[PDB]
RNA sequence: GGUGGGGUUCCCGAGCGGCCAAAGGGAGCAGACUCUAAAUCUGCCGUCAUCGACUUCGAAGGUUCGAAUCCUUCCCCCACCAC
RNA sequence: GGAGAUGCAGCAGAAACGACACGGCUCCGGAAGAGAUGACGAUGAUAGUGAAAGUUGAGGACUUCCGGAGAACCGGUGAAACGGGCAUCUCCCCUGCCCGGGGUGCAAGCCGGUUUCGGCGCUUAGCCGAAUGUCACCGAAAUUACAGAAGGCGGGCUAUAGCCCCCAUUUU
């Protein structure tokens, strides 16, 4: 099963994703799945079907799960998934 | 108290077999440049965790170029057993062919009528 | 109970060994099940759950699941020998004409009822 | 300004690219022992605390089938120098 | 670019770096069943191909095992295999340039002094108990970020303030 604690560590892709906060304005209220993920940066499939390049440092993401909704950083998912699953330890300070 | 139950390795495991689902899930589709992907990132990470294949996903692979084999589609299944006994998957796109020899199971099978005939 | 999908019941079993029975004009042997559906003249494979090594028979039921056919599993090889007309076991038989049976292999059209 | 080096468990300290391989010692806890206690021995030894399994070898990136180890970078800690 | 040596742990696989022993193939010896019988066979039969591979698919049909020796082909494993790779070390096979070879280093080294001190090296800035101060302004490159000489010069690495130039995602 997918946890919300090891969701720093489960596989990204093949999960339904929307992201609440960015800076970029027109990226906020997508709506799609994983399908590439890089080092820090997703490839999603809107339901409307267009292909979008989301870049994980600059906003936070909410990864729908089998009924959960998690809000994790792109920036506590800094790493390619390979090395990410190896051992990343990320710990962030808002301040 | 019991947080971790999951460690590491069954985490690992359990990428294996849901990106090689998914390999499978969008083979079919018409994308085998993402099947590759898939078997790609699936393969690094079986390299990297110093883990083992599935059996059952072991064989739908290809190891030259790293296509997800669809077996009709993109991949030839022929079993010949005259001279020894062979499963041999011949991958449609690059050229690569294996194949699953099978004279020890033959061997047990012989020892086995050897058994039946002395008894009798 | 590797390459197996679903649980098969016995009496659906029964109706599989009685299909074969009555049939009489099918393709025994993984090569001709093979070649069968990969042509699509085969309407219904049917697979020993016992067979040892798997790999004879873990080609069968994906490309089944390519091709449209249903197909359904039997307990012993032994069986189906018998009822595919040998005394030495077979381990997959795909039907080309049912015959007399054909509204039976319907009934086997809800394999597909245990697919989901 | 300069040379020869080191960072690994709470503290002193070893370690062939490979199964917590992680030598270990002292420490804590528990057992054993004793009228009590010291000394000796046994297991946990960071966690679950019975076997066993996972994490940490100053930090990051990269090579590799796989890093305490091999490469690069960022650091710190030593020793001694004005004549 | 070539040769030589080492390593690719553990598990798996016949086999982990040169080739091989091993099983399918051929021969010989022993045992068991059998002449309109019986053994075997869709987990594949007499059966062929440069036998990796592919076409074949049954009143098909004379067989099976063990041990020993050999021309050709083949390895369910693993990242990587009857064969080509990877990394390290040492030599010889090249091309062009330059000729003293090493070791320590300015807190080197030298002098008055003979423990300890002062002077040279030392400066178109040259301190050493480590000097290079404050304000305004043109401009817009400016004391704002990283950040400070200690004999000097040249290369490379690290961290970023202001403007200029170039490239990319969102966007329209
Ligand atoms: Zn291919």
């Amino acid at each position: 099963m997918i946890t919300p604690h090891n969701i720093l560590r489960h596989e990204l892709i093949g999960l339904k994703v929307e992201i609440v906060e960015a800076k970029n304005k027109a990226m906020i209220g997508i709506k799609g799945k994983v399908v590439d993920e890089t080092r820090n940066t997703l490839v999603i499939e809107k339901e409307d079907g267009r292909e979008v390049v989301i870049p994980k440092d600059i906003a936070v993401f909410l990864f729908q799960l089998k009924g959960c909704k998690v809000k994790v950083d792109g920036r506590l998912l800094i790493g390619r998934p390979e090395e990410r699953l190896k051992k990343k330890i990320k710990i962030l300070y808002p301040y | 108290k019991k947080f971790l139950e999951k460690k590491l390795k069954k985490i690992a495991y359990e990428r294996i077999d849901i990106l090689m689902s998914l390999a499978e899930e969008e083979a079919k589709k018409g994308n085998w440049d993402r099947a590759k992907r898939y078997v790609y990132l699936a393969r690094r990470i079986a390299m990297k965790m110093r883990i083992r294949f599935p059996k059952k996903w072991k064989r739908r692979i290809c190891k030259k170029c790293g296509t997800f084999l669809l077996y009709g589609r993109n991949a030839r299944v022929r079993i010949k057993s005259k001279r020894y006994p062979h499963v041999v998957i011949t991958c449609l796109e690059c050229g690569a062919i294996y194949r699953i020899p099978m004279i020890r199971e033959k061997k047990e099978k012989r020892r086995k009528k050897l058994e039946e005939r002395l008894k009798a | 109970a590797v390459y197996v999908k679903f649980k098969v019941p016995e009496e659906i079993q029964k109706e599989l060994l009685d299909a074969v029975a009555k049939a009489q004009k099918i393709k025994k042997g993984a090569n001709e099940v093979t070649k069968a559906v990969e042509r699509g003249i085969a309407k219904l494979v049917i697979i020993a759950e016992d067979v040892k090594p798997e790999e004879v028979v873990a080609h069968l039921p994906y490309l089944c699941e390519e091709k449209g056919i249903p197909y359904a599993y039997v307990a012993s090889k032994q069986d189906l020998g018998k009822a595919a007309g040998l005394e030495v076991a077979a381990s997959s038989v795909a039907i080309i004409n049912e015959g007399d049976a054909e509204e039976l292999k319907v009934l086997i059209e809800k394999v597909n009822v245990l697919k989901q």
